[PDB]
């Protein structure tokens, strides 16, 4: 008789009535439209909470909590410009898309410092103190994993977590502006305008901020991972190359621009709005001479990256090579010859030419990194606290080598997500009196030893057929589907439900069943994309530069899967020591506007950030759970004056006195009540019922209750006497 | 300590853990010693935290509590202690006036007619006043 939720194709959900019970699926009637009617499966049906006006700070104050529910309510807050929401320690967060007025002032970031999850409203801030406060207390390094779609919020909320504590718990002082002109000096180099974000992340970072015994701030450390090669030389339709090219070209002085031969970004292949490149660039110049960077050492970075320019503009132009091998220290002929013999069809002239680029600027960008570093170094420290920005889960129509890196990564991410939300969910219930958590996920380690494992897996697989003499992607793509032709975890494309998929030939593709959905990879590429190693005729050419920058970059076949499964299993190593938050970051729509939520987009990336998952792990026998003080704050209202003059502890207890509510039902905690499958609803509707009803059970408890504010301030009067004594009886 | 007085123990702590997490720090341990006329200074404070503190950070959970606690006449010298400390003016009866003032100096809020409320049902008597005997009777129920 009660509306539920039901699925919507582009809301995710909506409110109908189940007009029908079948074996299988429900019968449902939209409110919006009576006639109408449709079929959901009983598994994708949720209780809605009875009141549809309100929204909660922490989910777990929801009658019900599911998918749903979760949903709409993060909706309620996101139309009033609360972008912040709880699932208990975990943090959501979605993209408003403009600047909200006071969230992130430096009163705003005072108001934070000191206080416990819940004591204030929720916000990046309160997941960055409760960092500083683990660390301090208990002596543990503390990471914060922040994850989500392209444009999502990541970047931003990193950079909010890093003004937080440098303002709050920073030094003075010198290295605190470091820490925070690190990641914008970076951004020029590895971050792009694309179709999906206009400063987007093509690397994953970790910004480590390390401290002393004394918890002061004594350094910090940058990581990074996965940086997009092919962007160096092609780009699709609507997308740019690395901001820096151009920020050079726009805002460079005419000294600078005549040295480096510099025009406007359409005179060059390798780059042919709200982007303020001139600006950009002034601002990138104020963080470089603020980390230290002299003049020197930024035109020899101003050089190569002009040296890459002209390298782009060698068609298969004599201007182009002459300017080209004046930036990079080569000779014009030993650089003419290097990129036209092996003499060279047109193609393969163009992939030497490609392959120089990007090992430059590749090198380049390592180079600014480690640069980075040596800014804020330290010989030791006690503690850190790392901030983790890399791309979670995404869609895309075609999945290539890069996709199957960044899913790779999310999969070994994911599975440290549900082991600590595992362990968070069986701590609370010992710790609260609840006995064992019988709660579990099931494990994707499978999947990643497909991907991962020596010998056998497909990283292994792939490094085996760059080693070949004839290397080739469907030799690897076959060598894949005989050795794992049964695993549980990978098919072939044309076991597809979609067409374009079936199109896909047995040793073009193969198809992974990933913790967020399947994937379709095309292998095309994947043996090239493979192998990062400069051929030795070009890598000999660069390595006898007459720049000593240039050999400096500097000072066969080099594995990009095997590189980065050694750097996330040092990750995981480093995230596997510390204690974790997690920062969900949400895309409202793929507009970039603000006030415009997209049910069914945000529901999908709910499921690929693991937050369903998440959810049936906090479906435990108990699966709600208040606090004394919330459920204080919410139902104080309905009681008499008496009542409200508790003491939320003790009001608790009165209430559950006066209701009489049994034991087994609702589980009164050390710091928390716990209601069975739905009594959290059927305590809810008894507190909204007939006020008078609800006067008259209180009065039926008030002997018990004045006994009990009397033993109260007896015992603790007591106490404090105890404890007199123990200091004179330990001082005699 | 018998199952009972423990139970009794754990409400009381609660007026020293007001934000409600369990824990306790030297801050809540002097503010709530100081309100019932006692002034502990920050060493003596600290000196005792070390008892039953192993993990060197300065918190405090319940158990630990009641054995930073424990130490033949001297059990009823500090429950006659007690009572005194709710009768300032020592005249052997606790009144209305005497209770508002320990109850508002531990930060609880009621009216004077609640107040007047806990006098009459603490009162077996019936002369207004709570002697030694019904607080103690009080404590004990
Ligand atoms: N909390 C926020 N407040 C204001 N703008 C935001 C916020 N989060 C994201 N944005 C906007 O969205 C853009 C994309 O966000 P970004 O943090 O780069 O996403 P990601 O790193 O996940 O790709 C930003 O450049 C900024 O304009
Ligand atoms: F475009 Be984002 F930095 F994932
Ligand atoms: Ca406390
Ligand atoms: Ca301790
Ligand atoms: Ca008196
Ligand atoms: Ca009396
Ligand atoms: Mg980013």
């Amino acid at each position: 008789g009660k509306p539920v939720w039901a699925p919507h194709p582009t809301d995710g959900f909506q409110v109908g009535n189940i007009v029908d019970i079948g074996p299988d699926s429900l019968t449902i009637e939209p409110l919006n439209q009576k006639g109408k009617t449709f079929l959901a499966l009983i598994n994708q049906v949720f209780p809605a909470e009875e009141d549809s006006k309100k929204d909660v700070e922490d989910n777990c104050s929801l009658m019900y909590l599911n998918e749903a529910t979760l949903l709409h309510n993060i909706k309620v807050r996101y139309s009033k410009d609360r972008i912040y929401t709880y699932v208990a320690n975990i943090l959501i967060a979605v993209n408003p898309y403009f600047d909200i007025p006071k969230i992130y002032s430096s009163e705003t970031i005072k108001s934070y410092q000191g206080k416990s999850l819940g004591t204030m409203p929720p916000h990046v801030f309160a997941i960055a103190d409760k960092a500083f406060r683990d660390m301090k207390v208990l002596k543990l390094s503390q990471s914060i994993i922040v994850s989500g779609e392209s444009g999502a919020g990541k970047t931003e909320n990193t950079k909010f977590v890093l003004r937080y504590l440098t303002e709050s718990y920073g030094t003075g002082q010198d290295i605190d502006d470091r820490i925070v002109e690190a990641n914008p000096l970076l951004e020029a180099f590895g971050n792009a305008k694309t179709v999906r974000n206009n400063n987007s992340s093509r690397f994953g970072k970790f910004v480590e901020i390390h401290f002393n015994e004394k918890s002061s701030v004594v350094g910090g450390f940058v990581s990074h991972y996965l940086l997009e090669k092919s962007r160096i030389c092609v780009q699709g339709k609507e997308e740019r190359n690395y901001h820096i090219f151009y920020r050079l070209c726009a805002g460079a002085s005419e000294d600078i621009r005549e040295r480096l031969h510099l025009s406007s970004p359409d005179n060059f292949r390798y780059l042919n709005p709200l982007l303020d490149d001139h600006g950009d660039f002034i601002r990138m110049c104020t963080a470089m001479k603020k980390i230290g960077l002299d003049d020197e050492e930024k035109l020899d970075l101003f050089r190569v990256v002009a040296g890459v320019l002209h390298l782009g503009n060698i068609d298969f132009s004599t201007q182009a090579l002459e300017y080209c091998a004046e930036l990079l220290g080569l000779d014009q002929d030993d650089l003419r010859v290097s990129l036209t013999t092996r003499p060279l069809k047109v193609e393969q002239a163009n992939n030497a030419r490609d392959a120089l680029a990007k090992t430059v600027y590749s090198h380049l960008f390592d180079h600014v990194v480690n640069r980075v570093n040596q800014c804020f170094p330290f010989e030791t420290s006690s503690y850190f606290i790392g901030v983790l920005d890399i791309a979670g889960f995404e869609y895309f129509e075609h999945n290539s080598f890069e996709q199957f890196c960044i899913n790779y990564c999310n999969e070994k991410l994911q599975q440290f997500f549900n082991e600590r939300i595992l362990k968070e969910e069986q701590e609370l219930y010992q710790k609260e009196g609840l006995g064992v958590n019988e709660v579990h996920y099931v494990d994707n380690q499978d999947c990643i030893d497909l991907i991962e494992a020596r010998l056998v897996g497909i990283l292994d697989i792939l490094d085996e057929e760059n080693r070949l003499p004839q290397p080739s992607d469907q030799h690897f793509t076959s060598a894949v589907h005989q050795k794992h032709k049964d695993h549980f975890r990978l098919s072939i494309p044309r076991k597809s439900k979609l067409a374009i998929h079936r199109n896909i030939r047995d040793d073009e593709g193969f198809i992974i069943r990933h913790f967020a959905g399947a994937v379709c990879y095309e292998t095309t590429q994947f043996v090239e994309k493979n192998n990062d190693a400069l051929h030795m005729s070009l890598e000999s050419l660069i390595c006898e530069s007459r720049d000593k920058f240039i050999r400096e970059l500097f000072e066969s076949f080099i594995s990009v899967g095997n590189k980065f499964k050694t750097q996330l299993n040092l990750l995981l190593d480093k995230l596997r020591s510390t204690g974790a938050s997690f920062i969900r970051c949400i895309k409202p729509n793929l507009k970039m506007t603000s006030h415009h939520f997209e049910g069914a987009q945000i529901l999908s990336q709910l499921q690929c950030s693991g937050m369903v998952s998440v959810l049936d792990l906090m479906q435990g026998g108990f699966p709600s759970r208040a606090s004394f003080h919330e459920l204080y704050n919410m139902y104080k209202k309905y009681m008499p004056d008496k009542l409200a003059r508790l003491d939320p502890r003790l009001f608790c207890k009165a209430l559950f006195k006066a209701l009489g509510l049994n034991e087994i039902d609702y589980k009164f905690g050390l710091t928390k009540v716990f209601f069975r499958p739905g009594k959290f609803a059927e305590f809810d509707q008894i507190m909204k019922s007939d006020p008078d009803h609800l006067a008259e059970l209180v009065k039926r408890v008030n002997h018990w209750l004045i006994c009990s504010r009397w033993k109260k301030v007896q015992w603790c009067s007591l106490s404090v006497i105890k404890l007199k004594n123990k200091i004179k009886y330990r001082a005699e | 300590l018998t199952e009972e007085q423990i139970a009794e123990f754990k409400e009381a702590f609660s007026l020293f853990d007001k934000d409600g997490d369990g824990t306790i720090t030297t801050k809540e341990l002097g503010t709530v010693m100081r309100s019932l006329g006692q002034n502990p200074t920050e060493a003596e404070l600290q000196d005792m935290i070390n008892e039953v503190d192993a993990d060197g950070n300065g918190t405090i959970d319940f158990p630990e509590f009641l054995t930073m606690m424990a130490r033949d006449t001297d059990s009823e010298e500090e429950i006659r202690e007690a009572f005194r400390v709710f009768d300032k003016d020592g005249n052997g009866f606790i009144s209305a006036a005497e209770l508002r003032h320990v109850m508002t100096n531990l930060g609880e809020k009621l009216t004077d007619e609640e107040v007047d409320e806990m006098i009459r049902e603490a009162d077996i008597d019936g002369d207004g006043q709570v002697n030694y005997e019904e607080f103690v009777t009080m404590m004990t129920s």
